[PDB]
């Protein structure tokens, strides 16, 4: 899983 | 704003200078912002700086990065989402 | 899980204090969710009539278990970091 | 407004 | 830059669904998708039209709302089901 | 479970 | 226990070319959560790059699959209820 | 703005 799953998993 | 309460995400807050200066390096050319403007720009910052470990990507190195004096840590996860709210708090006033 | 988890997923065994909060609206287990926390922590609120009247962000706590957990006589539900800070302190995440 | 409305505006 | 989630979409609402809204005290013609979702909760809840034993049944024969369902009743369980009411009673400001 | 907590689980 | 689902809690069986479509991209179950669904259907369209470099809402689809699920050679992410219907009209939600 | 950040903007 990338960056930016992990990010959207806090916008 | 609105008649409507307020979500966290919606909060109004002033960054301090580090995380400022942080915010406006990916472009963003404001002093106010709210928590989903700030999370929104900190995630491009993190991004376009490739500070995450390529094979474990929840991980944050931002030792030698101004991150790092922001969250006064050599690294951080992103699965501890509350420990990532408390660093951005620390780095803003909110508007009252 | 496989897809990452978000805060209201996070996995927490609540402390003494919290654990008391929360079964007594009924809830009986000793590991929730952060979801879970947040709606028996409003249902405990909404049932004891511990809002304010006129100001219903208002929760007074003085003489209430939950004054025990936040440490002050009253707060506002409009500071979310505030309550978010009171919950985590007041729990283990299962990390 | 509600404290139900405050509260959910944190579930 | 910031793209804007469902609840952020600015909406329209048709004459009855306006009604309905400036019924609660809402006083403005353009709503957010979140506001709309919390006045027509307000109105729910102000006119108590859920079974008191099932709360998540809505009963809105000879009412404004079963106007906007075309339907007596409506489960609060079926999320789509509201989303496809509301919408067909909007203009999405795009 | 009461309507509110319905309703808060679609704003 | 007690407590209602979101929509992205709802539990769905995906019909057999959206079930392909979230197997390919590493799910290895039949049954999903809407969240779960929309998770592995991003994930398709980023992995396969159908999305349009310039105009990254826009998607291209035409010699995919996705064209399929959707009844069309391409869409936008912008039109969130839409995408919404397309998902739906492509699995059963479980009882 | 990229294909990931128009997504996570319905997950």
């Amino acid at each position: 899983t990338s960056f930016c799953e992990y990010w959207a998993x806090x916008p | 704003m609105s008649q409507i309460p307020a979500s966290e995400q919606e909060t109004l807050v002033r960054p301090k200078p580090l995380l400022l200066k942080l915010l406006k390096s990916v472009g963003a050319q404001k002093d106010t912002y709210t928590m989903k403007e700030v999370l929104f720009y900190l995630g491009q910052y993190i991004m376009t700086k490739r500070l995450y470990d390529e094979k474990q990507q929840h991980i944050v190195y931002c030792s030698n990065d101004l991150l790092g004096d922001l969250f006064g840590v050599p690294s951080f996860s992103v699965k501890e989402h509350r420990k990532i709210y408390t660093m951005i708090y620390r780095n803003l006033v909110v508007v009252n």
